RNA sequence: CGGUUCGGCCGGGCACUCUAACGGGACUGCCCGCGAAAGCGGGAGGAAGGAGGGGACGACGUCUGGUCAGCAUGGCCCUUACGGCCUGGGCGACACACGUGCUACAAUGCCCACUACAAAGCGAUGCCACCCGGCAACGGGGAGCUAAUCGCAAAAAGGUGGGCCCAGUUCGGAUUGGGGUCUGCAACCCGACCCCAUGAAGCCGGAAUCGCUAGUAAUCGCGGAUCAGCCAUGCCGCGGU
């Protein structure tokens, strides 16, 4: 892959609610790869906001950025001798797409159940900072530092 | 282990079959499987005679088969004799009622299935060998005959290896659906190490 | 009540001679049976290139298939010991059944 | 007499005889709103009812055969323009919007030599 | 070839049961199709030579 | 741990304390390997060796073909150490 | 359900209670109920002695099983092990006795999974 | 576990061999090349020897033994 | 439209369903910025694009690699014999090293009920609808099949509810004795399959390492091929998604 950058296809939005950003992450979530299944997964976890939540899981708009901003990412550059991951630039352009990185890992290992109440204590951990993604993700932040150089110059 | 038989691609395309006839069901395992061991001996036979192209027409229980020969009538015998005797001798293995047709072979310099033959015959007895190369080669273009890319197998005489031959000319091509190119097998008895003949040249375009 | 059925390869010639003796009924025949192509029970074969060793050679093979059937209960004598048994070309193995 | 449209969707056919009534019509004897229950995909089935309004004008026919049923729910927006803009040519202007009678070929491709889903291979240990 | 194994394709070998394909003419039950009588070995060739009524090779 | 064959001679407890020996000895070199084989063959022209190993960063082929058996086996796997050598880089 | 040995299923229904047990499976389960005119979603504590003499009668009258077929565990097996049985031989051996492999697939008794230094040199696949 | 339904498998082209020694007189030690045979009531209790393919092992049917395939007793394998 | 033992079973014809042949059909054929010009980028648009998706194809040539042990087949070695008929036995062993694959750590699942959907082949001494036994694995009368016209199969997964609530778990299922079927004058070795009991490693597994740019990978199932039989978690093909 170098002659061409092609063009991305804009996936099939929602259809129970109509929207891309939904489907978006589905599209991941969805294990091996049956349309139904993921299609049900969240027939709960949108009235776990609903219920636990003292709002309905529609008010849970950006929350994802929210949570998923660090300041740094995942790059490599090679000088002369030694390899060296080169963090930079960071842009929302990605972002929206890893704000659903952690979730995954945030939704696998767990000492809980199924989904269901994976999603519900993990929903609501989606705010300070307990669990595996804020957690995880502010670790990437420590990632600059001895890293934060690798600003100014960005080529 | 690379580059196949293309006029087997066409064979069922463009290339009207050899072993070619409508029958089906069990017969592929017996009958068919009769179909070698006829060919084992009537291809031993008369080798002689300068085949080029075995046809065969295997009528529903009427077998026809047309196979196309160097020397004109001269096989059917001085008048016609053998040629009832073969149409007698296939019965003996199997008379299932089957027709004995024959056809000649002009322009046998486009022919490789009766040229490949020369090859066999220049290796019963001892023939021509360093000059054998272009000694073949010539008759070629004389009439014609775009292209003269042929293979051969090994040895030279009695080598110790298996070198190949040159030569590259006419278009005549294998990468693409634009050559048309026929040749019929021709086994290499050699007293020192038999080998294999390799006659590939152009024959038309469209 | 009769029956027959045919079979074949290079179609060229198969749905050739198909109308070469088809068509050479309806001269005392009703509307005939007609053109029926039916199924092609295709036969994929496989030839491993070279044993020994090294797993990767093979590459595969096919062949066609391409049966008639015909049948015209109720035939017509301008069609019975008209054409009878008439085929000289090859590339069917017809059962004149009923 | 009246018109129709079939419908196709990765080898799953499916006649429609559309015919005049009330709006709503049975599958083979089970209507869907008495067969498929609120099956979410199954219901879009109809997008263009939705669309154009209609529905409620007539009273297609019910039998699918052939392909999966998810690939047979689709075989619809097929038979929709090739009824409703047969009857009523006049009613493609509204069709283009949705082109939803496109039905992608995505189909679970052959297995290779080996190959287990056309594009999956095994692992690989010390090398 | 030998022939040290053929004794069996002698009609009904033993008490009528042994039996077991094996290739035309190069014996090798182990690589053989019923069909045909003929295992991926001195068939291989013959395939693609054309000496198989209207039998192409699939590609796609 | 050791696995030694071949199509012509046989496995004897000097041909496998030999390259046995120097298994234990490639301490430094102790790192991945899982399962190592190794063959032993013969030409006119002499003896070769070859021995292939699977680790779980990759796997590594060695071969010799000196004219005497032992200098073979313990030139392979000298190609083993030296291969290793290059994985550590510098 | 203390009505026999070390016997005491409970906090749930008895329909379950039932093949809870080492010996009860489904031709057991709920098919002594029928036997015994009950429902499976009952509650098993709920059950009063009055209900358990049902079960410590008709129930209890099982034939060598679980409880009791504690006198026939390797009896079952005592006379085709030692003898010079195939299984002794499988059972002098007390490996598997019934049509399989020892190589592998069959590690339940030869071998018990303690790893074995594998083979080095004569082909491992 | 194992079966047959009915007519338990008995090497006969020997069995009247081994049925010499119960139809006019007895002996013992018989040789034997088998071990599918089957092994019935009326011949029980005697001296036998049959083989494995290349090895040759002692049999005598008894009652501790119910007389079945019988080469579910030494089939061939050998090893430390 | 008439019928309708409501089940396509009748009368019936051309749409239409696929299927079976030919022709056309997609080369950007039209706008522009860029152009020095053979050309890179948005629109038309039709079933659809930019070599449409896909393979066969696989360049003369490298490793002087390997199948003479399976055909052909230089030579050399046996040449009462490295010729020959046979019953059995190792290749389903063992202190073991990992590859290749299957199936699981689950609660997404355990099981009860009903049901809408795919290609494909194949069943001549061959396959199975029905009849009844019957826990079935299974059987007997034998219809029918050389066949869009009978079977192989009421595909599986799935869908709606029901009962089940995290423990090594109605998870997974290696596993052992007593019984049954199908092939064989037979299934110890070394059969899968039906029942009775039965039930471990195992809560993602130090490293290390593999697959793909789309209908993908992934999950659940089916047939074919071979094979007399039998143990496909292998092989080729197809699909629900």
């Amino acid at each position: 892959a170098r002659r061409r950058r092609a063009e991305v296809r804009q996936l099939q939005p929602d259809l129970v609610y109509g929207d891309v950003l939904v489907t978006a992450f589905i599209n991941k979530i969805m294990r091996d790869g049956k349309k139904n299944l993921a299609a049900r997964i969240f027939y709960d976890a949108c009235k776990i906001i609903q219920e636990k939540t003292g709002q309905e899981p529609l008010k849970v708009f950006k929350q994802a950025v929210e949570n998923v901003k660090p300041r740094m990412e995942v790059r490599s550059r090679r000088v002369g001798g030694a390899n060296y991951q080169v963090p930079m630039e960071v842009s929302p352009r990605r972002q929206q797409s890893l704000a659903l990185r952690w979730l995954v890992q945030a939704a696998n290992q767990r000492p809980e159940r199924r989904a269901a109440v994976r999603i519900a204590h993990e929903l609501m951990d989606a705010a300070e900072g307990k669990g595996g993604a804020v957690k995880k993700k502010e670790d990437v932040e420590r990632m600059a530092e001895a890293n934060r150089a690798y600003a100014h110059y960005r080529w | 282990g690379n580059k196949i038989h293309p006029i087997g691609f066409r064979l069922g395309i463009t290339r009207d079959w050899e072993s070619r006839w409508y029958a089906g069901k069990k017969q592929y395992r017996h009958l068919l499987l009769e179909d070698q061991r006829i060919r084992g001996l009537l291809e031993k036979e008369l080798y002689s005679a300068g085949l080029a192209r075995v046809d065969i027409e295997r009528a529903a229980d009427n077998v026809a088969v047309t196979v196309h020969v160097a020397k004109p009538g001269v096989v059917i015998g001085r008048g016609g004799e053998r040629i009832r005797v073969l149409r007698e001798e296939l019965a003996k293995l199997t008379g299932k009622n089957v027709a004995l047709n024959v056809q000649e072979v002009q322009n046998p310099n486009l022919s490789a299935p009766l040229v490949a033959q020369r090859v066999a015959e220049q290796i019963e007895r001892r023939f021509a060998v360093r000059r054998a190369i272009k000694q073949a080669v010539q008759r070629v273009m004389e009439s014609g005959a775009k292209g003269a890319k042929v293979i051969v197998s090994g040895r030279i005489g009695g080598a110790e290896q298996a070198r190949t031959e040159w030569a590259a000319q006419g278009r005549v091509p294998l990468h693409t659906l634009r050559a048309n190119i026929d040749y019929g097998f021709a086994l290499a008895r050699t007293t020192y190490g038999v080998l294999g003949v390799k006659a590939y040249i152009f024959l038309g375009e469209v | 009540k009769i029956r027959i059925k045919l079979r074949g390869f290079d179609h060229k010639t198969l749905d050739a001679s198909a109308q070469k003796i088809v068509e050479a009924a309806r001269r005392s025949g009703a509307q005939v049976s007609g053109p029926i192509p039916l199924p092609t029970r295709v036969r994929r074969f496989t030839v491993i290139r070279g044993p020994f060793k090294h797993k990767d050679s093979r590459e595969h093979f096919e062949l066609r298939t391409h049966n008639r059937l015909v049948d015209i209960i109720n035939p017509n004598r301008k069609t019975i010991e008209q054409l009878m048994t008439l085929d000289l070309p090859t590339g069917v193995e017809i059962e004149i059944k009923t | 007499e009246q018109y129709y449209g079939t419908g196709r969707r990765k080898e799953a056919v499916a006649r429609v005889f559309l015919r005049p009534g009330n709006g709503k019509v049975t599958v083979n004897g089970q209507d869907f709103n008495e067969y498929f229950q609120g099956l979410v995909r199954a219901v879009a089935a109809l997008e263009p009812l939705r669309a154009v309004d209609a529905l409620g004008r007539f009273d297609a026919y019910i039998t699918v055969r052939g392909g999966g049923k998810s690939g047979q729910i689709d075989a619809i927006k097929l038979g929709i323009a090739r009824a409703l803009v047969q009857y009523n040519p006049d009613y493609r202007a509204k069709l283009k919007p949705l082109g939803f009678l496109t039905r992608d070929a995505r189909v679970v491709e052959r297995k290779k030599y080996g190959k287990h889903k056309a594009r999956r291979a095994p692992q690989y240990s010390k090398r | 070839a030998r022939k040290a194994l053929i004794e069996k394709a002698k009609r009904t070998p033993k008490f009528k049961v042994r039996a077991y394909t094996r290739c035309v003419r190069c014996g090798r039950a182990r690589s053989v199709y019923r069909f045909f009588g003929l295992c991926r070995i001195c068939l291989r060739e013959l395939a693609h030579k054309g000496q198989l009524p209207g039998v192409r090779k699939a590609s796609w | 741990t050791m696995n030694i064959t071949s199509k012509q001679m046989e496995i004897t407890p000097a041909i496998r304390q030999h390259v046995a020996d120097r298994l234990a000895k490639l301490e430094k070199w102790q790192t991945h390997l899982i399962n190592p084989h190794i063959i032993l063959s013969k030409e006119p022209q002499g003896f070769v060796a070859d021995a292939t190993i699977n680790t779980p960063n990759g796997v590594l082929v060695a071969s010799g073909k000196h004219e005497d058996m032992y200098t073979a086996i313990n030139e392979l796997i000298n190609k083993l150490e030296r291969q290793l050598n290059k994985l550590q880089h510098k | 359900a203390r009505i026999a040995g070390v016997e005491i299923p409970r906090n749930k229904r008895v329909d379950v209670a039932l093949t809870y047990i080492y010996g009860i499976g489904k031709a057991r389960a709920k098919e002594a109920l029928e036997k015994t005119g009950i429902n499976p979603a009952t509650r098993v504590k709920d059950l009063t002695e009055a209900e358990v003499v049902r079960l410590r009668e008709y129930v209890e009258n099982t034939w060598k099983l679980e409880g009791e077929l504690r006198a026939e565990v390797a009896a079952n097996i005592k006379r085709l092990m030692d003898i010079g049985c195939y299984r002794g031989l499988r059972h002098r051996r007390g490996l598997p006795v019934r049509g399989q492999r020892t190589r592998t697939n069959a590690r339940t008794r030869k071998g018990p999974r303690k790893t074995v230094a594998g083979k080095k040199k004569a082909p491992r696949k | 576990p194992r079966s047959l339904k009915k007519g338990v498998f008995v090497d006969d082209h020997l069995l009247e061999k081994v049925l010499e020694l119960n139809a006019k007189g007895e002996k013992r030690l018989i040789k034997t090349w088998s071990r599918r045979s089957t092994i019935v009531p009326e011949m029980v209790g005697h001296t036998i020897a049959v083989y494995n393919g290349k090895q040759h092992v002692p049999v005598y049917i008894t009652e501790n033994m119910v007389g079945h395939k019988l080469g579910e007793f030494a089939p061939t394998r050998t090893y430390r």
